């Protein structure tokens, strides 16, 4: 939303991770005064003496960077009633709670959600190498600016790397190659001697997702169990 | 994988190996996948009478391999007699808990919503295909992110995002919505295209892109 | 006055032609002397095809 | 054609690469505010103790770079009526599915083309490191700018280098190579021997784009096929 | 490949190779790749009555090669073959299917068009030359890009431009003219030269620098 033919538009808002499970969020009160996003491309190009090379590796970070201030004025709030020096200061207080024990410590969460809907865009961010940077200024005397930089982890629709989940058809752990070594542990030294010179003897004169339907990756698996318990050779083969 | 394809009015073999693999000269495989006697495309249904299940004529459908599993003897084996059970067994195969299709929709992020049910005779349902996906979607984003006994960090936080019905917490639940989706690496993406409201009612759809 | 030059490198090669492999030429060297044992010579080539399979 | 009092004007365009061939044609509804053309030289200069050196190589890499707003007011569109925020939306879309699905070394397809038809004048491009860098700063709230910096492969009158189809005149497909390697993979063990020490033999002896037509290159490919016909000792030479 | 020149008045011999190859001393090789005897040009054309073949007169063709194939004595042998025909052998001879240009230029982008025609008596019409680019342009530019059955990015995407009649899609038509005209090594190069919309009739017309 904006200001333009629908209602009202909505502030920017940033959502952090709480400690103790759930999630807190900051929204601003004042939009700020310069918003640029940065979305450079990863590509060199290299001519030759009569062609143009053009070599590109995917999309490069897209850094984002904004400058607001804090109104003057009290507004209501959803618990109690914070003026804008508080609002600033319970800012940088959880940017320094992300930030300070993020190295060391831990942090529950692995990222943060950026919310911008006046520009109706989402993204997970994290912040800068430039950083947080405050400043206060003459021709401000009760006013506080801030800047900040972040970069963008991706978009906030898609999933968790370690939250996503792979096809997965048929039987994903080979019990066969389990149970072989299950009954390997109980061979006697004799047993697993005769099994390695077995294993060499086939070695030096060769060249001259389980699922058994549709399917032939767990092949051998299931021989070495059959071989084992039957007894090919003291130990077996394979 | 695989791409789905039509016979076409008078289309040669050649052309379509031409058009899908680049070089002509992949025809010749291609047409063990589809298990094709040596009229391998042909105009007439009546001479498609001729022994039915060998052959394919115009309208019949097609199976079309990426080139990694083109050269797969396995694929071939597997295409050439499977023809239209390709789809269930890519997309797998599970017991049906869509019982009560009515009823788990009146109570959802509670517990105790599903159960097994009889198809056939003597048998529990079992459910295959774009249904099984659907089924695992609805089951999915119906439980809590911690609540199975293994492999938790799976479900989602829908049974807490209730709230206000201010934008930001329509926002926030598109956003679990769509992670919740997209969390099945067989889906490719999923877009919200409405967002509503009814007072103290959501209402919304999203779209989802299916690998073929 | 300035002398002006206009460089022009050719490349023949003989076992993929050879007038396509000159056409990627972006710079070489050629490390020959008296004084040791052995003459080499080292060519970069631009990374537009996979020159490894070739 | 710029307004000149003799023709309208008539506003850039770009014609982006769909994923299943063929293109979109994303047009600006209003041209750009800066508008930077460069054409950097290869030349370099050296200074020798007793002379100026100057040498050049040729035309190196241009690069197209434009700044511009999106329009405000709504505007009615080819298939729709779409605001500058929808447009602006649309075009971050677009370079954003272009940018990321070049992640194998670059696209088999086309690259971009840039119809920039206010002065007549046409280009293959492709983004800039710079990339789509967009901004929106407190002065003028609703309007968006955008920054978009291009280098140019060719002109699009020129069809690509490599798909260029050559006079291929005469047979590049000689049959006889391949029938030759036909007969000596049929050949026996010690046939190829033998063919190995006539070979040598020969070389012992030495000293102490095809066609069947006007041309001398294809003449041992009509010898290296005789010899297995012919019984020319056991096994071909050459 | 070659360059024409025509004998003017008085033309000294040694004159023709300097003012081709800067030295004077490469008028044996030229001579040679001419085929003329000591007399190699004179001002008298009665003279050249006795020997013409083998004797050069004002305005006269001389065929100069380029450097490279100056001492080349195989180039020697065929350009003394080809001798004001040498430009069969860059551009080639083929068969003819134009069997009347009033034909397939009323009926355009379409199946069932061109044929196979007889010239004379007998012999089967071979167009070659010249003739022969004029064929090898036109046949391909009307074929879609798709279409032939092997080597496909043949032909050209003209059969899709056939859109709103707005200036920007004169411009697409004149960009895939460009590009398929410049895709055969015969043409160095086409740029347009004119183009004129009617109300739903486009004419353009365009250049392109054929070799030699």
């Amino acid at each position: 939303p904006q200001s333009d033919g629908i209602s009202n538009l909505h502030r920017i808002a940033l959502r952090f991770p709480k400690e103790g499970g759930g999630y807190d969020m900051y929204r601003f009160k004042v939009n700020p005064e310069n918003y640029t996003i940065d979305s450079p491309q990863r590509t060199t190009a290299i001519k030759t003496k009569s062609d143009i090379v053009i070599e590109d590796y995917g999309k490069d970070i897209e850094v984002i960077n904004f400058t607001g201030t804090t109104g003057f004025r009290p507004v209501r709030e959803a618990d109690g009633l914070k003026t804008g020096k508080q609002k600033m200061e319970e800012l940088q207080s959880r940017v320094s709670e992300y930030a300070m024990q993020g190295g060391s410590g831990n942090v529950s969460g692995s990222y943060l959600q950026f919310f911008n809907f006046t520009d109706d865009s989402y993204y997970k961010v994290h912040l800068a190498p430039q950083g947080l940077k405050i400043t206060r200024s003459k021709d401000e005397p009760l006013l506080f600016r801030y800047e900040i930089t972040l970069v963008v982890i991706g978009s906030l629709t898609e999933a968790d790397r370690s939250a996503v989940t792979t096809e997965e058809f048929g039987n994903v752990k080979p019990n066969a190659s389990q149970r072989v070594d299950e009954g390997i542990k109980e061979l006697d030294k004799n047993a697993r001697k005769t099994r390695d010179r077995n294993n060499q003897e086939i070695s030096r004169r060769e060249n001259t997702i389980y699922n058994p339907r549709q399917s032939t990756n767990g092949l051998k698996g299931n021989i070495d169990n059959m071989a084992l318990i039957i007894g090919y050779g003291d130990g077996g083969v394979s | 994988r695989f791409k789905k394809h039509v016979v076409q009015h008078e289309e040669t073999m050649q052309a379509i190996a031409q058009r899908y693999y680049g070089d002509v000269s992949y025809w010749i495989d291609l047409v063990e996948h589809n298990n094709l006697k040596y009229p391998y495309l042909v105009e007439t249904d009546e001479e498609k009478m001729k022994d039915p299940e060998r052959l394919a004529s115009t309208g019949d459908t097609l199976i079309i391999p990426i080139e990694s599993d083109l050269t797969d003897v396995s694929a071939k084996e597997i295409n050439s007699r499977d023809k239209d059970v390709l789809v269930e067994l890519a997309l797998g195969r599970d017991l049906n808990i869509t019982a009560d299709e009515k009823y788990f929709n009146e109570h959802g992020t509670s517990d105790n919503i599903l159960a097994f049910s009889t198809n056939g005779n003597g048998d529990l349902d079992t459910v295959k295909g774009i249904d099984n996906m659907k089924q695992q979607l609805q089951a999915r984003l119906l439980t809590p992110r911690g609540s199975l006994m293994l492999h938790p960090n799976y479900g989602s936080d829908l049974h807490n995002l209730f709230g206000l019905n201010i934008p930001e917490q329509a926002t926030l639940i598109e956003m679990e919505v769509l992670r919740t989706l997209t969390s099945d690496n067989r889906v490719k993406s999923a877009n919200l295209i409405d967002w509503k409201i009814q007072g103290n009612v959501y209402s919304g759809q999203f779209s989802v892109e299916i690998k073929s | 006055m300035r002398r002006i030059r206009r460089p022009k490198v050719r490349i023949e090669i003989v076992t993929y032609n050879g007038d396509e492999f000159g056409a990627k030429l972006l710079g070489f060297q050629t490390k020959n002397s008296m004084e040791d044992d052995s003459s080499v010579f080292q060519i970069n080539m631009a990374g537009d095809t996979y020159w490894d399979k070739l």
